[PDB]
């Protein structure tokens, strides 16, 4: 995501950075958002929708 | 070293109208008792009074049944007055039904075991076509003073009834009070007084037993009068919720089909704490949930931000 | 510029509170100022309040 | 472009959906009170850009 | 049918013959008729040596 960086990157751009890449790069993401998707952590985020 | 008052004739003049007396009061009590009575009997009584009611072909209080001469703003005017006494229940709906060009009172009700109407000639409305003909579902509670009908929408979660009329509620007996102590002396003694307390009843509380829970709510408030503890209250609630507080509204909220609905009720699942923590191994074995039954529910999680079957080594905490 | 149109009339009900205008018909005003309980209400001997 | 007057609203539940029919209008005869919807309507923005 | 009683009553006293008692909250109207109907008792009906 654009987060606190110009343009946002292709899951390839990422993976090469890392020199561990493809696939692997692609689960690291779901499981982030998978544990930011719970709660402890969910609560706070899920308050900015309306 | 005192003396203490009791009722001597109660003087019944008409149902809804007595003079009740209490001999045996000491140099101003009368007026002690007489002001501090008055007070009580014409608010705390207790009461019941037609809290909703719903009507055959109208929708809101504004609009007009055909052949009859009332308007449904006027019918529930009506109705608010409309006097009964009831025992054992606590809510009880009554059912009105009649036809024909003709007066609809009071008597037109139909009777249940605990349902007297104190004053059956009470006009309700007029019919007034042949073959116009009126039902509904009066329903009345009973309560502590003057609920207006407005108050009466805060509890909501679906009172969704679009013919349920509300009617402002006067859940009270008392019409109007009237002491006025006479002196009376009994033979020997120095100077001690009357208590003549004139009350004006709507019929469904006969003076004795009025007058009678009107002096026990004044010793439960005085019973904290006697001593006076200091008291306080602990306070300093809890500010640490674990869990996200999604997982304590019921499983309505998650807007799923009905063969869904009634499946959650069954397996024992109301909140959705308990829907998070079932796998889709609960699920087939669970009565009527298949192919088609079961892709209802993950699909209303996933929206929501919450997932299927997961765990959580505490739930739920802790009162 | 404009397609359709829905009107819906609303029936209020608003009863009396303070801070409404009232007056007889001598140019006396006066805007209700508390709702006073018919216990506190002065009564005659007859005891019917005001 | 045109407004619509579906009853299909981004970002709202069905607590507000009860009070509407199939076409998006409050029913007759529905007391509602502050912040109930009385009519469903939605105007063309596109491309938020978020 | 049931009734309210009071909590919270901080009884503040100034001198030892004097003293200042607060007690909330009372239903409608339980503050006067209580209070007044207790004043008349402390005053003319109270046993004492003069």
């Amino acid at each position: 995501f654009g987060i606190d960086m110009n343009t946002d990157y292709t899951l390839e751009e990422v993976g090469k950075q890392f020199d561990v890449t493809r696939e692997r790069i692609r689960q690291i993401e779901a499981k982030a958002l998978r544990k930011l998707r719970h709660p402890s952590r969910s609560e706070v985020l899920r308050s900015f929708l309306d | 070293e005192f003396l203490k008052p009791r009722l001597v004739d109660i003087e019944q003049v008409s149902s809804t109208h007595a003079k009740v007396t209490l001999e045996p009061l000491e140099r101003g009590f009368g007026h002690t008792l007489g002001n501090a009575l008055r007070r009580i009997l014409l608010s705390s009584m207790p009461g019941c009074a037609v809290t909703e009611v719903e009507i055959d072909g109208v929708l809101h209080e504004y609009s007009t049944k055909e052949g009859v001469q009332e308007d449904i703003l006027e019918i529930l005017l009506n109705l608010k007055g409309l006097a009964v006494r009831v025992q054992g229940k606590d809510e009880v709906i009554l059912t009105l039904n009649k036809s024909g060009i003709g007066p609809v009172t009071a008597a037109d009700i139909t009777h249940d075991g605990d349902v007297e109407i104190v004053k059956p000639q009470h006009v309700i409305c007029h019919l007034t076509d042949e073959n116009a003909s009126i039902s509904m579902r009066i329903k009345v509670q009973r309560g502590r003073g003057y609920v207006p009908a407005s108050t009466r929408i805060h509890s909501e979660e679906d009172e969704r009834p679009i013919g349920r009329l509300l009617v402002d509620a006067c859940y009270s007996p008392v019409e109007r009070i009237a002491y006025n102590v006479e002196a009376a002396r009994v033979e020997q003694r120095t100077d001690l007084d009357k208590l003549v307390i004139e009350m004006e009843t709507n019929g469904t509380i006969d003076p004795e037993e009025a007058i009678r829970r009107a002096a026990t709510i004044l010793a439960e408030q005085l019973e904290a009068f006697v001593d006076l503890r200091d008291v306080r209250q602990p306070e300093v609630k809890e500010e640490k919720p674990e869990f996200d507080p999604i997982l304590l509204r019921p499983v309505d909220d998650l807007e799923l089909t009905v063969r869904s609905a009634n499946c959650l009720k069954a397996e024992a699942i109301h909140y959705i704490g308990d829907l998070v923590q079932r796998t889709e191994v609960e699920l087939l074995k669970t009565p009527n949930l298949g192919k088609k039954s079961l892709t209802e529910i993950k699909d209303v999680l996933a929206s929501r931000g919450l997932s299927l079957g997961m765990r959580l080594e505490n739930w739920p905490p802790a009162s | 510029g404009v397609l359709k149109i829905v009107k819906v009339y609303l029936a209020v009900k608003r009863r009396i509170q303070p801070g409404d205008k009232m007056a007889g018909r001598h140019g006396n005003k006066g805007v209700i100022s508390k709702i006073n309980p018919i216990e506190d209400m002065p009564y005659d001997e007859n005891g019917t309040p005001v | 472009g045109p407004e619509e007057i579906t009853a299909d609203i981004p970002n709202v539940g069905e607590a507000a959906l009860s009070k509407l029919d199939e076409s998006g209008i409050v029913y007759i005869g529905a007391e509602v009170t502050g912040g109930d919807i009385l009519v469903g309507k939605v105007t063309p923005k596109g491309e938020t850009q978020l | 049918t049931e009734f309210l009683k009071p909590r919270l009553v901080d009884i503040e006293q100034v001198s030892s013959t004097h003293a200042k008692v607060t007690l909330e909250p009372l239903e409608r109207g339980f503050g006067h008729t209580l209070g007044n109907a207790l004043r008349r008792i402390l005053l003319s009906s109270m046993p004492g040596c003069a």
